């Protein structure tokens, strides 16, 4: 039993959930969220920077020199 | 005309319009289109100082164009003699007219509804299509 195919769902469909702050769970219009579904969700969390899933991301750091640079050109 | 007869006889004495008009007509008697006639010229003369930057056939009339107009006519009328002060009153008109087609002074408004005569557009400029504005949304 191996997996066939590995779709890369959009991650925007994740919040994470407001207790905790550091467990993914997918939207479900609630306000906890519903959670992943053991053995069905390949999560790979590339913490750059230390802290929290939403705070670890390169974009944090690199919006201000994208609205400078693009604002210039 | 931008004013009737029946208003210039009542701004200036009726009596003096007709001793004015009586000897231009052909017969001797007291005239009408003498004084209608005058009326004429001198809207034609406000008309082609106003039409720098009016559309001339006004939408609304300037409520002082009749007094312009009135003031113009009488000195049209008093070519052969006139008194000192109905030439300083002319000469002060003429420039009102200069200053409203330089645009120094509006002519007014129609004092009814205070509405401002229009006109065609005395600046107007044209560019290339705008691209790299600010108003793109996309990119930024």
């Amino acid at each position: 039993r191996v997996p066939v195919a590995l779709h890369h769902r959009d991650p925007a469909l994740f919040c994470a959930n407001p207790d905790n702050l550091n467990e993914l769970r997918l939207r479900d219009a609630s306000y906890h969220g519903l959670e992943l579904q053991p053995f069905g969700w390949f999560m790979h969390r590339a913490k750059s920077r230390t802290g929290y899933v939403g705070t670890n991301g390169l974009v944090r750091t690199l919006i201000w020199p994208f609205i400078f640079k693009n604002y210039s050109v | 005309n931008y004013a009737t007869v029946n208003d210039l006889c009542a701004r200036y004495t009726r009596t003096r319009l007709d001793i004015l008009t009586r000897p231009k007509t052909a017969d001797g008697q007291p005239d009408d289109a003498v004084a209608e006639q005058a009326l004429a010229d001198a809207s034609a003369f406000i008309d082609g100082y106003l039409a720098a930057r009016f559309v001339l056939p006004l939408t609304v009339v300037p409520s002082l164009l009749k007094r312009q107009c009135c003031v113009v006519a009488w000195f049209y009328l008093n070519e052969s003699q006139p008194t000192e002060q109905i030439t300083a009153t002319y000469r002060d008109t003429v420039r009102w007219l200069e200053q409203v087609r330089d645009g120094k002074t509006d002519p007014g408004v129609e004092s009814r509804t205070a509405a401002s005569p229009e006109g065609e557009d005395l600046v107007q400029v044209q560019s290339d299509p705008p691209v790299f504005s600010r108003k793109q949304k996309g990119f930024i």
